[PDB]
This record gives C-alpha cells, structure tokens and sequence, in this order.
C-alpha cells in the first residue's frame, strides 16, 4: 500500500502479458475466460484505486502518494497525483469496466481484444500519475500503439485509414513537444514535474526568422506543447483526425477514445501550459479564446448536417472540449474548476452516447440516421436511455453536463464578453442537433419491415448504463463531490499564474 | 624505390588487365552520355583544387613533427628499410 | 484537403522522385558522390580559410 | 614493438591467429564438411575476444608509437561490433546450411573483416585508419559477391567494389593533404597543427575528402546510394551482417577521426556532419515509403537511422558522443532482431523477400508478429521502446548544444519514417488476403528475434549500466 499508484498503473499490463502467455484455445469457452479474467482486472484496478480516491487529502495542494525511484538514461520514475490529477485516473479506472462488460457480444478476437485494452487502461493511468517529463511522454505516446490497432483491426470499412491519420496526427504534434520537454530538461537540470512547476522559464522577448517571438522561451516552450494537446484535445482546426478514429473505432474504442485519451489534451493544458508557462498562455489568451468560440459554432453546425448517428455525436465532442479550452485559458477559478468539471462530465456523457449508438448498431449494423425512426414503440428503455443522455448532451440543469458549461462560460464573461456572446449560443445549437438526432432516430412511427422485429435493450446493456446515469445526475445536483477536491488545488494554480504575470 | 617498385608492380598487372579485355571482349570492337554536364563539373572540381593548391603552405610545426625525417647520405631504398619493418611493423603486418 | 494533399499527395511525389533517383546506374551512384564533395567544397570556400 | 605494444594488441592478435589457423585446419581437413563446425568457433572466437576486451582490468593507453590507441571508447566499440558479428553468424547458420551456402572460407573472411573493423576503432594515425578501413572493406565485397549463380550478388558486389573504392580514393586524397599540412600521420601531432588561426582552404579540403569517404561507409546522403541495391542483391545473412557490425564501426570511426584529429577545429566540421545527418534522415524517411522489397526497406531504414545517430555526433560533445555510442547499440540490437526475421521468411520452401507477404501474418504466428511488433515500433523511435531512448538521447546531445532546428527537423523526418514502420504493423495485424508465407526458424534464430525484442521492453527498464558504459567510453575520446 506503499506503491498504490504503480500497482493501479501497470496490474493492468501485467494481466495483459500474464492472459497472452498462460491462456489457450480460440474456441467459446476460451474467449469466455478473457472476458471474466478482463472483468475481474479491471473491476480491481478501480477498487484499488479507490483507495488513492478516499486517502487523498484535498486540503495539501502538494503531490500525494508519491513514489519516487531511479531510472535509464538520468531520469526518475516519480508517480504522484493532486487534487488537479486524481479525479482523472479515477474516471479511466470507472470507464474500463463498464467498457470491459459492453464488449461481452464480441465474438471476433476476443484474447487479442482483451489484451489490448487491458495495455491500454495501464497506460492512460500512467499519463495522469506520472511525475517525471520523460514519463509523462511516455504514457503520453505509447497509448497510440494499442489504439492504432484497435481500429485497425475492429474498425468499420475505412478504418485503415482512419487508423494511420490518427496515430501519425497525434504522433506529429507531440515529437514538438518532446524536444521542447528536452529544452525544459536542459535548462532547468531536471525533469522532475515538481521541480519544473516552480522554475522560471526565460520569457525575455528574442527575435527568431522574420518575427518577434512574444513571450521569448516560454512561448517558444508553450507553442511546442500547444500543438501536442491542441490536437489531442482537439481544438479547431486539428479536430479532423477524430471524425475518422471516433467513428471507425468499434464501439468500444470509441468509449474510451472520447471519454478519456481527449482529456489528455486538457490535462496537459492544466499540468503545463499554464503553471510552467504563465506569460505565454496570458499572451496566447485572446487566440485560444476565439479558435474555442469557433470550435464551439463551427462543429455544432456541422453536427446538425451530419447523415450517419455516429458522426453526430463525435462532432458534438468537438464542441464540448471548446468550452474547456475556454475554461482553462480564462485563468480564473471559476473558469479552471469548470473545465475540470467540463472535462469529467463529457466522460461519462460522451461514453454512454457512444453506447447508445453500439446497443442499435449491434442489431441493425448501420449507423445512418434515415435507417431507424419510432424505436420507441419497440425499444422503451433504450429510447428513456437515449433521451436522458441527449439532454445531458445539451447541459440540462439537473444533469452533470450544465455545471461544467456554466461555469466555464461564466468565467469567460469575465474576460471577454464577446467570446462568451459566442460561446453561450452553443446552449441553442447543441439542443437543435442533440434534438433532431433523438427525435429522427426514436421517435414516429414504425413503418420499416428491417426494425419490425427488434429488440430492447437486454439485462446486461441496462446495467452497464445504470452507473453513467447515477454519476451523470449525482454530480449534476451535488457536485460539490467533485468541486471539494478540485477546490484547493485550483485555487493554488490560479495564485501562481496571477503572480506570475509581467508588471 | 617507389619508382621502380611502381613499373615493376604495374607492368604485370596492366598485363593481366589485357588478359581480361580480351577474355571479356564486347562482340561490337568494330564499332567501339551526358558528357557535357560531367566535363562541367570536372573542370570545377579541378579548379577548386587549384585554388586550395595556390596557397599551399606546410603547418609551421610540420618540420618538427616527422616521424621518419630523410637523410642525406643514406640511399633511398635503406632509409625506407630501416622504419618501414620496425616503426611501422603493424602496417606490415596488415598488409 | 490540405491534411491529404501533403500527406497523400506531395510526400507520395517526393517518393516517386527519390525512387526514380536510385535508378540503378553505376555511373550516375558515382555523380552523386561527386556532387556531393563539389558542393561541400563550395561551402567551405566561402568561409574561407580563417 | 616492444612486449607492452604485444600486450596491448593481443586480441587482434588472437583473432588474426585463429583466422590463420582455421583457413589450414579447414583446407587439409575436410574443406566444406567443416563448414559447420568453422562457424560455430568463429562465433566461440567472437565471443572470447569479445571477452578479452570488455573483461578484466583495463588501463587506458597507446602501443606502436601511438598509432594503436587502446582505450575506453575504441573497447567499447570492439565489444559491440564482435558480440553483434558473433549473432549475425550464429543466427544465419541453419539458413546458409539449408541454401548451401556455407564454405568453410564464410566465417574467415568474416573474421578478417571484424578484424579490421578492431583496427578501425583504436586507430590513432592515418595509416592504420586506411589499412584498417581497406582490410574490412576488401572483406565486405567478397561475401556481397558470394552467391556466385546469382546476377544480384554479383551486381551487389560490383556497385559495391565500384562505389567503395571511389569512397576510399576520396579518403586517400583528404588523408594526404591532411599529412602534407602537419608533416606526420599520427593524430596526436595532426590535431596539434589543426587549429583555428591555421585553416589554410588545403587543409579544410582535406577534412572534408576525409569525411566523405568516411561517410559513405555510413551511408549518409548522398554517399548512400549503394545501400539499397547492396542490401537487396547480397546474401541475406551478408545484408543482415552490412547493416550491424560494419557501421557501427564505422561510425566509431568517424567520431575518432573527428575528435583525435579534428577535435580543435569542432566548428568547422559540425556543420558538414549536421548537413549529412539532415539529408540521410529525411531521404532516409522519403525513400523508404516507396519500398516493396524489405530487404531494400531496411536499407533506407539504415540511412535514416545513421542519420540520427550523426545527429549525436554533429553536436561534438562527450555527451553527443556517448549518446552516438548508446544509438549504435541499439541500433545494432535491433538490426539484429529484424533480420533474424526476415531470414525466416519463405513461400513454398524457397525465401520471399516482398512486404505483401506479411499480409496476416500476425494470424498465422501469434508470437513472432508481436516480435516484430516491438521491433517495428522500436525501429520508429515510439515509447516505451528502448529505440524511442535512443533517439531521445541523441536529441538530447543536439539541444544541448544549440542545435534545437537540427533536433526539430530529426523529429519531424521520424514521423514520415514512422509511415513505413506502422505500414509493416498493418499488414501483420489487419493486412489484406494472406499469401501463405511461413516462418521457419530453429531455436538459434528463433532466439535472435524474441531476444532482441524482449530487449526492446527490459531496456525500458533497465539498461544494465550500458548508458553508463557507454558515458565512460565517450569521455575517453572527448575528453
Ligand atoms: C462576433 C465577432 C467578434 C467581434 O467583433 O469582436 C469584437 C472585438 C473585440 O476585441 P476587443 O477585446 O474589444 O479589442 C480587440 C483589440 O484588437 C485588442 O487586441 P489585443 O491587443 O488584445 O491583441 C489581439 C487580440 C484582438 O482580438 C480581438 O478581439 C479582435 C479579433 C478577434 C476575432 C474576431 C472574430 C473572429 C470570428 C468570429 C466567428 C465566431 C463564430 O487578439 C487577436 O488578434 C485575436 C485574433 C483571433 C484569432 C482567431 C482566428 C481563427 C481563424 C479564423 O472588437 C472589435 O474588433 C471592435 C468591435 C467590432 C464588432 C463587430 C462585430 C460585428 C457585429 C456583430
Ligand atoms: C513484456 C514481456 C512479457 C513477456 C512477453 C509476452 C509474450 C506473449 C506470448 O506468450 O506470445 C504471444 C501469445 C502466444 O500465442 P501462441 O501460442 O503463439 O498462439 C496461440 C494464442 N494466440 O499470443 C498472444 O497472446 C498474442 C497477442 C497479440 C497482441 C494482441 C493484438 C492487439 C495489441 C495488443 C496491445 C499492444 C501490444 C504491443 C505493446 C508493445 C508496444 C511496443
Ligand atoms: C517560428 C516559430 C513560431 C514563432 C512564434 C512567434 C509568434 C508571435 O508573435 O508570438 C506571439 C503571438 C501573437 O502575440 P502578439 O499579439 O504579438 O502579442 C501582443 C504584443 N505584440 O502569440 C500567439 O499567437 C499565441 C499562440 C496562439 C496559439 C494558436
Ligand atoms: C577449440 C578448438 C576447436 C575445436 C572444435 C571441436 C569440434 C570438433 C570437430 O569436429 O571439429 C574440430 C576441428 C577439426 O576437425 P575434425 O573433426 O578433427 O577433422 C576430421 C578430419 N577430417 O577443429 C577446428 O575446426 C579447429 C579450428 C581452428 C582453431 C584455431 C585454434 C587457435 C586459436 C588462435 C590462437 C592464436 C594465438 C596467437
Ligand atoms: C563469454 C562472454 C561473452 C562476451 C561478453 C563480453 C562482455 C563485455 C563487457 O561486459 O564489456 C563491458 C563494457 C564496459 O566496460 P566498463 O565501462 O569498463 O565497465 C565497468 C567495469 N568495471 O561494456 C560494453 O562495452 C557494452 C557492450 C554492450 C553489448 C550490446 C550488444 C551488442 C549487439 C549484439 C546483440 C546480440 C543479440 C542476441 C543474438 C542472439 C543469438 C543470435
Ligand atoms: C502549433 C504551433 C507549432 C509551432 C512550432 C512549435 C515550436 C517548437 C520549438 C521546439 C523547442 C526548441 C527550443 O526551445 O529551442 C532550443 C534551443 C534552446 O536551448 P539553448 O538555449 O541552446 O540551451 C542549451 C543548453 N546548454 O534553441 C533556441 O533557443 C531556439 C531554437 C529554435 C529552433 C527552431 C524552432 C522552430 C519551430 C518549429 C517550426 C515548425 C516545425
Ligand atoms: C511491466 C512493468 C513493471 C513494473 C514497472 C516498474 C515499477 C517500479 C516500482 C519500483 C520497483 C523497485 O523496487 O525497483 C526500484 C528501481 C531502482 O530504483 P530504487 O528504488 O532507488 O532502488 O526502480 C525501478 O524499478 C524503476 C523502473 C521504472 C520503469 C518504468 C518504465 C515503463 C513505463
Ligand atoms: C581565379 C579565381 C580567384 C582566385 C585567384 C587565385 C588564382 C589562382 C587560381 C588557381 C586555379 C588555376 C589552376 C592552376 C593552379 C596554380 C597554382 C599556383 O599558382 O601556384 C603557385 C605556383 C608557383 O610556384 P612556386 O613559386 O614554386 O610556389 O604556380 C606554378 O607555377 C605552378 C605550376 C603548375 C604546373 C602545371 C603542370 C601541368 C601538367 C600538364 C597538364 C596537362
Ligand atoms: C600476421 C598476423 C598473424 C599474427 C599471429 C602471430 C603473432 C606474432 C608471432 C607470435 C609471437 C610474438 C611474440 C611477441 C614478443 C614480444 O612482444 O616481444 C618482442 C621481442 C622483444 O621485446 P622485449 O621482450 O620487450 O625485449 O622481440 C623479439 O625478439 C621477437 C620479435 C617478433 C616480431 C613479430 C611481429 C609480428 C607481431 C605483430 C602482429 C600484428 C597484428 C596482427 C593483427
Ligand atoms: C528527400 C526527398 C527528395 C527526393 C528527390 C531528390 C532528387 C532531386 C533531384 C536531383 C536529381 C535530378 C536528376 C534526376 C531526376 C530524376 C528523373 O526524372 O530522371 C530519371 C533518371 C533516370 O534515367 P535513366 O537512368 O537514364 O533511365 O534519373 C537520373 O538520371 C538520375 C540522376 C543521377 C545524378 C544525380 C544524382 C542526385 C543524387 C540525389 C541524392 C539525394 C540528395 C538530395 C536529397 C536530400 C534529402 C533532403
Ligand atoms: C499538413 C501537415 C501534416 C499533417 C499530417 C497528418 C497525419 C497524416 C494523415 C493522413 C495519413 C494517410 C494514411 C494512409 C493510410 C493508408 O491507407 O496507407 C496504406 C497505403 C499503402 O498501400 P497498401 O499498404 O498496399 O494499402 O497508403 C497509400 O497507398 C498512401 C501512402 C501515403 C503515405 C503517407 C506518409 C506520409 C504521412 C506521414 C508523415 C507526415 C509528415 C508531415 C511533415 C510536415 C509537418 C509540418
Ligand atoms: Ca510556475
Ligand atoms: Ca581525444
């Protein structure tokens, strides 16, 4: 109980090496074994990592369960999480159960299919816990291997292409950002996160080609890592890798895809941008500002042309992560303790809608929205089901997904009236699409022979819902449950980038 | 030495190179590019050449630095004898 | 389009050239050795001896 | 000589002995029914000299009045070139055997190659630089020719004969201006003469005939363009020993020429270095994307990987150069483990060189696709890898020196490579209708894949104070 967070980050990648060698046979009943041995994995790493949850003191602004040890080359594996970091590592250990027990139909590769998101989990805890530079790009790219191949083998009828534009986009944004975590390295002596977090970066203004570089280092530094997490998050105009890896994925992927590698971008925004690099992130405020404005119009108008149900809702991801973006740049608390919020909140809604598209993809094996209508008449509790997250999908107060929006927006205004003029019309854009896409798909009248015989959604899709729905409404009306251990830590984050501004 | 060791070694290969040209001879003798663009780049290269040998000057350490200076009143053929299988054994070896 | 065009359409041409580059001629495997020692020439010239 | 000059070279000694020994012993007993048996103490003879060099107590020092430097950083080097000549040989055994293409003369020449590849890396004057470099590289055209019913080998042979010894008149050229300009051949007084208010145009030109001829023999650009059609047309088990044990020495030998000789003058020959790193990785990368054949694959594959590892060089530190040493090694390693691979590779009994005949191979052979997996993912540079370490140590050395554009634009050519990388990836995993390739390997072989590849992972971990080593070696020759 000493090395808590190495044991949640690598039991899964240790069961993964451990299923591969001692477990043989291709036929049912051997594929029935990886998917309890899975389960069960999974179901342990989210218990244990319960106890960080309840152990961790959101009061100490300082890094918890701390583990510290030497490493190759002159570096330190150093893992640690606070109040900005653990809330993500235990929506990934929640997700992947749930995501576990939604594949149990699966009957195509099932070992392999096993394995590879039993590597995965592993390797999205580590991007949350690592406290060493070189380690947090480590776990940062690594994950793009099992995806890679996630798509690529149990993707749709493009996914060969949709496999090699999202491994290649994301890898060319974040080789950027490793030779500015070199400078970092250099210039600093260490690539102890800790220490990088109260160092001075060089912010002098120097001139570099044909322009001035505001900003000097840090820029140069924020820059580097902008094009890593802006294209993860993804932002505006990066974004069109995931229209591609969302919808190609199988639903599963898809699940984790949206629910958790997005919020990499965020976190890293959150980890770095701001308290390594205060001066360049108020300089590159007003931009950050109005590409999540436009993010926010631009893809809810774009979702709302959308023909296929799938792509309806990997764009509506889109929008969401703007009002993040807004959220953190807008260096209040308000604003940064809503893009947290914003962030968790898309989980759990994002994932249970991509759910929602597998439980009528898997009888029907389309995803075009004109190939369904009147689900309801045979299918009532997918249709309260589908409804409940579509209005989550449009921030209902009373649903998790109104506070992250309302306080980041909130925030903002404090800023930048126009920006959050702009930003706020996403409440009227994202109902008319969230809307359409419910009423087009559920509601009418039965009038095709294909969804005559249909059914409803069975025992073990309705339980692996249950616990979106309670998390969805519990932050929704209490989300002090988040908020309390956020708080702190926020707060701590906001003092430093204010002191830090240029006078 | 060097130029009688030089005729000595080349007059017997060139021999066995005739061997060859006639062994491989092209059934076209009767008979027997981009020429332009290489004598351009030909004649550039030799005049870098030149110009690197226009100012031409030995380090000012150079004389002090020989492992193997001359001697007037030995003959070539003993002065290379005498460093060429102990100063530079190793070589011989290799060789 | 802009993502495609270079990398599925101006990377795959930079590739056809460099395959048709290697084509298989002694002679012209030797001109590029050449090129490359007049070019390396050129540029210490112009810093000069110093 | 005297019995400390004996002393000092006294592994190169027993190698050559054994050479010697082994071309009677198979002549006058048996010829090619020994050839089996003259392998495998080749492979025991790597090992022991490996063994002598790497073991013991070791002091640092020259024999034959300098022009033998036996040092940390030329120990390093031998120990990898023979320990990596020893596993090409040990893993092409069952495959020469079985295409009958094992005489007994294979595994001398190979050894009087390694041979002079130990005398490559200790050199410390220009003439056991050349004679060296000329004992090895007279070595690699006999074995890129052996296959004597094959026009390819032949062709391979003939490019490579052709092209090498243009490489090797240009370093004669720069070597004689070089001597002309000091009045000695031994790097000691070379390096004192060469300084920066003494630059004539003669003695620059002479650096850059020098590093020229050199870096052909590392395939950098554009002194590359034999790879490919040497790598495609020569013997699999020769291609496989082209691409581990002669460049790393080679490239040691650079960066002794550089820093024993050239080492006042960093300034001037960093930038040639950086310009040849930029061009072999980008083309490197380029060219790579439009290979069928994975033999011509790897050696595309090879031109961009020297070009990262001249990438540590360029920087002209001990750092950049012990993270040039770390790269070598793991280069090596991983070379090693990809040819292991290839070599297994047949349709129908007879070997197949093409890509599209990994096309689901990850279905047939579960274990050996996830080797090569990790071989491909570590040939692309992605964490955790221990091939992602090493082109983060090289990085690392660039930036440190100021040369951030030159580590912004190595990354950015990675990311093209990474196409061809991910395509093999593709095809093992999700590829199109499978053509029935088989993977035939004993267990010498078999371990030359899975070792290797585990390698790529336990590396991650650990390096068992290889990184350390190779700090020590590196200050050894910088200083
Ligand atoms: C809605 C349109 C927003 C708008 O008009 O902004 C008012 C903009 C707000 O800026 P401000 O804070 O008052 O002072 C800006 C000074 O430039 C102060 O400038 P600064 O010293 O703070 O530094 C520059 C600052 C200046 O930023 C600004 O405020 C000016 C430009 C912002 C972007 C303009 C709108 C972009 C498109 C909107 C579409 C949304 C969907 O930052 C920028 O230059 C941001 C450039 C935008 C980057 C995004 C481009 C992505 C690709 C397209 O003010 C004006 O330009 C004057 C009022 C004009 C209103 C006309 C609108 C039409 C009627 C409705
Ligand atoms: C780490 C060191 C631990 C030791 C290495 C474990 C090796 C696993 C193994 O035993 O070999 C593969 C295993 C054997 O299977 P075999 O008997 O050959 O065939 C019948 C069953 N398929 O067969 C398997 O289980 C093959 C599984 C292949 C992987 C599944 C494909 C999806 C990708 C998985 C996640 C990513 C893996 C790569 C991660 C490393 C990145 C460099
Ligand atoms: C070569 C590498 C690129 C060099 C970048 C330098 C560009 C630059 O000027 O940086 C600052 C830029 C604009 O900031 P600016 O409006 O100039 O600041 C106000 C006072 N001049 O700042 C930004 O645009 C912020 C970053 C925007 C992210 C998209
Ligand atoms: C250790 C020595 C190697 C012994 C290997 C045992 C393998 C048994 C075998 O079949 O081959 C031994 C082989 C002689 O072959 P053999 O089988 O006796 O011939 C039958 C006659 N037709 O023996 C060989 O192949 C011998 C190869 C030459 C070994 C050279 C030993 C000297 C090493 C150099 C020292 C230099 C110091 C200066
Ligand atoms: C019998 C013994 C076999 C030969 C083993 C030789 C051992 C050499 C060795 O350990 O050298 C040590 C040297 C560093 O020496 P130093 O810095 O002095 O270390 C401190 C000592 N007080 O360390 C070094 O020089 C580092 C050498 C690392 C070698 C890495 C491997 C090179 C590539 C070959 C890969 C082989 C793949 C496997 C093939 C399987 C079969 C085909
Ligand atoms: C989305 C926007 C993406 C825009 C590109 C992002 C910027 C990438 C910059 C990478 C980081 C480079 C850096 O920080 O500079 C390296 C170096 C500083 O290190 P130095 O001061 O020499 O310290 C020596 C240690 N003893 O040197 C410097 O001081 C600066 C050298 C800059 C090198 C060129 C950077 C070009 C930017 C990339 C262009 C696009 C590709
Ligand atoms: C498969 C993954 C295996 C587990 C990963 C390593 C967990 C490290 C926990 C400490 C282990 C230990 O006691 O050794 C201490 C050992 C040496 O440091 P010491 O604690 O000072 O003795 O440290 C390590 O084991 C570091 C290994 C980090 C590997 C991370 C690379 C992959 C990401
Ligand atoms: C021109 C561009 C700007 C540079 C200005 C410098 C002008 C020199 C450019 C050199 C390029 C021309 C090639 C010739 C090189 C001349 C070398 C020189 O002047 O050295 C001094 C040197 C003077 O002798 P010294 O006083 O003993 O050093 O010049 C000579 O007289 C060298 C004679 C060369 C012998 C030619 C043999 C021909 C063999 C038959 C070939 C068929
Ligand atoms: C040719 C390649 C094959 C080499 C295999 C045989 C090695 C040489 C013959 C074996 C006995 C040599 C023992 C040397 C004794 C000693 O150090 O004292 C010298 C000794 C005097 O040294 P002192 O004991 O220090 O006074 O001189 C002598 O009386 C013997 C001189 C023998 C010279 C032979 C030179 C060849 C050896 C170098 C091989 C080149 C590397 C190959 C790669
Ligand atoms: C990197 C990506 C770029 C890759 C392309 C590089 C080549 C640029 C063009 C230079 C050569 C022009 C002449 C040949 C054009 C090809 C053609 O259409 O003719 C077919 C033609 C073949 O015709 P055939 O052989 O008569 O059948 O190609 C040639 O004639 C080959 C020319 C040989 C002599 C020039 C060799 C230049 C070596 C370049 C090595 C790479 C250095 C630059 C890249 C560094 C990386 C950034
Ligand atoms: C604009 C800035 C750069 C954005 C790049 C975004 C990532 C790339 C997205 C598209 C990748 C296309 C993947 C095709 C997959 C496929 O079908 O392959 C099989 C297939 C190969 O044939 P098969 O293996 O027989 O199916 O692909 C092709 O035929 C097309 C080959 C395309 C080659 C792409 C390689 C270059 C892209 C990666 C490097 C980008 C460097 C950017 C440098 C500038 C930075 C500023
Ligand atoms: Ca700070
Ligand atoms: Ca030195």
């Amino acid at each position: 109980m000493t090395n808590l967070l190495s044991i949640i980050t690598f039991l899964p990648i240790v069961a993964a090496i451990i299923m591969a060698l001692f477990l043989r046979g291709q036929d049912e009943a051997a594929a029935r074994n990886a998917k309890w041995l899975a389960l069960l994995t999974t179901t342990a790493t989210f218990v244990i990592s319960l106890f960080v949850l309840f152990r961790f003191d959101p009061a100490n602004t300082g890094f918890q369960f701390v583990e510290d040890h030497a490493w190759i080359m002159g570096l330190r594996y150093k893992m640690g999480v606070d109040g900005i970091s653990v809330l993500f590592v235990l929506l990934t250990t929640f997700m992947m159960p749930l995501t576990i027990l939604s594949t149990w139909q699966v009957q195509d590769k099932v070992k392999e299919y096993m394995i590879a998101f039993l590597v995965l989990e592993g390797l999205m805890i580590g991007v949350f816990t690592a406290l060493d530079l070189v380690l947090f790009y480590l776990f940062f790219e690594a994950g793009l291997i099992p995806m890679f191949l996630i798509i690529g083998i149990w993707g749709g009828k493009d996914r060969i292409y949709a496999s090699f534009k999202f491994f290649l986009y994301t890898f060319l944004g974040s080789v950027l950002m490793l030779v500015a975590m070199i400078a970092m390295y250099r210039m600093a002596g260490t690539t102890d996160i800790p220490t990088l977090l109260t160092f001075d970066f060089p912010s002098e203004n120097f001139r570099l080609l044909g322009m001035t570089v505001v900003g000097g280092m840090q820029m140069l530094l924020f820059l580097a890592f902008f094009a890593s997490f802006a294209v993860k998050m993804p932002m505006w105009p990066v974004h069109t890798w995931l229209p591609d890896a969302h919808v190609q994925a199988p639903t599963a992927g898809s699940v984790l895809l949206a629910a958790v590698l997005l919020k990499m971008g965020g976190y890293g925004f959150l980890r770095f941008s701001l308290p390594m690099f205060p001066v360049a992130s108020g300089v590159a405020q007003p931009y950050v500002f109005w590409l999540s404005a436009i993010a926010i119009v631009y893809t809810s108008l774009v979702a709302l042309a959308q023909s296929d149900m799938k792509k309806v809702i990997a764009y509506s991801s889109v929008a969401h992560m703007g009002y993040v973006t807004m959220g953190v740049f807008a260096a209040n608390q308000i604003g940064v303790d809503g893009a947290i919020f914003q962030m968790l909140s898309h989980g759990f809604i994002s994932g249970a809608l991509f759910l929602c598209v597998g439980v009528i993809y898997d009888r029907m094996h389309t995803r075009e929205i004109d190939a369904y209508g009147g689900l309801v008449n045979r299918m009532p509790a997918y249709a309260a089901v589908f409804m409940f997250f579509t209005m989550a999908n449009v921030g209902l107060p009373g649903t998790s997904g109104f506070v992250g929006e309302f306080l980041t927006l909130m925030g903002v205004f404090r800023v930048d009236t126009w920006v959050a003029l702009v930003a706020t019309s996403g409440v009227i854009l994202s109902a008319a699409y969230a809307l359409w896409l419910y009423r087009r798909v559920t509601l009418g009248q039965l009038i095709k022979e294909s969804l005559k015989s249909i059914t409803d959604m069975t025992p073990r899709e309705r339980w692996v819902f249950i616990p979106l729905i309670a998390m969805t409404l519990i932050l929704g009306v209490y989300p002090r449950l988040v908020t309390d251990v956020t708080g702190p830590a926020v707060a701590a984050l906001v003092q430093d980038y204010n002191q830090s501004q240029p006078a | 030495f060097v130029a009688m060791l030089l005729v000595v070694v080349y007059v017997g290969a060139v021999a066995v190179l005739f061997l060859f040209v006639v062994m491989m001879l092209d059934v076209d003798f009767a008979e027997l590019r981009y020429l332009p663009l290489a004598l351009v780049i030909g004649v550039v290269l030799l005049a870098q050449l030149g110009i690197a040998f226009s100012g031409w000057t030995p380090s000012d350490q150079a004389e002090s630095l020989r492992a193997a200076p001359v001697d007037a009143a030995v003959e070539n053929t003993l002065g290379l004898g005498l460093v060429l299988y102990d100063r530079y054994v190793l070589m011989f070896q290799l060789a | 389009g802009t993502i495609n065009g270079v990398a599925m359409g101006l990377i795959p041409r930079l590739t056809r050239a460099a395959v048709r580059v290697q084509s298989g001629y002694l002679f012209h495997y030797a001109f590029a050795m050449v090129l490359g020692i007049v070019g390396l020439l050129i540029w210490v010239m112009m810093r000069g001896a110093h | 000589m005297t019995s400390l000059d004996f002393s000092t070279i006294l592994p190169e000694v027993v190698l050559a002995g054994y050479a010697l020994a082994a071309l009677m012993a198979g002549a006058y007993l048996g010829k090619d029914r020994l050839a089996r048996t003259l392998l495998w103490v080749t492979v025991a003879a790597f090992l022991v000299v490996a063994a002598m060099v790497g073991l013991g107590n070791h002091v640092d020092g020259a024999a034959f009045h300098g022009m033998f430097i036996d040092d940390g950083f030329s120990r390093f080097a031998k120990v990898v070139t023979l320990v990596a000549a020893a596993g090409v040989l040990a893993m092409s055994a069952d495959y020469m055997q079985r295409r009958n293409m094992l005489r007994f003369e294979f595994p001398i020449i190979v050894a009087l190659a390694v041979l002079g590849m130990m005398f490559m890396v200790s050199a410390g004057d220009l003439l056991t630089l050349y004679m060296g470099l000329e004992l090895q590289s007279l070595a690699l055209y006999v074995v890129a020719a052996m296959r004597r019913d094959s026009v390819r080998s032949s062709e391979a042979g003939l490019k490579y004969f052709v092209l090498g010894s243009l490489s090797s008149g240009l370093l004669l050229y720069g070597a004689s201006l070089v001597y002309g300009f000091a009045g000695t051949t031994g790097f000691e007084g070379i390096i004192s003469t060469i300084e920066a208010g003494h630059l004539s145009l003669g003695v620059l030109f002479g650096l850059v005939f020098m590093l020229v001829g050199l870096s052909f023999k590392v395939s950098a650009v554009p002194f590359h363009m034999w790879t490919p059609d040497v790598y495609e047309g020569s013997p699999t088990p020769v291609t496989a020993f082209f691409a581990t044990a002669p460049k790393v020495a080679a490239m040691a030998l650079i960066a002794r020429l550089v820093f024993d000789a050239f080492g006042h003058v960093i300034g001037d020959w960093s930038q040639i270095v950086a310009a040849l790193a930029v061009m072999s990785m980008f083309l490197g990368s380029i060219a790579g994307i439009g290979q069928t054949n994975i033999k011509r694959l790897m050696a595309y594959s090879s031109i961009a990987h020297m070009g990262f590892a001249l990438v540590g060089l360029a920087a002209g530190t001990a750092i950049g150069v012990q993270n040039m040493l770390l790269y070598m090694t793991i280069y090596a390693v991983m070379n090693i483990g990809t040819f292991a691979f290839i070599l297994s590779m047949e349709r129908d009994g007879v070997p197949v060189t093409d890509l599209a005949a990994l096309n689901r191979f990850a279905w047939t052979d579960p274990v050996k696709a996830l080797a090569m997996l990790v071989l491909m993912f570590s040939l692309a540079g992605v964490p955790p890898t221990l091939g992602f370490f090493a082109k983060f140590g090289v990085l690392t050395a660039a930036v440190d020196a100021g040369m951030g554009w030159l580590a912004v634009l190595g990354v950015i050519a990675s990311v093209i490579g990474a196409f061809y990388y991910l395509r093999i990836v593709y095809y093992m995993y999700f590829g199109g209708e499978s053509e029935g390739m088989t993977s035939r390997m004993g267990a010498v072989q078999y371990l030359a894949l899975m070792v290797p590849a585990l390698a790529m992972l336990v590396g991650a971990i650990s390096m068992f104070g290889v990184d350390s080593a190779a700090g020590r070696a590196a200050e050894t020759l910088v200083g």
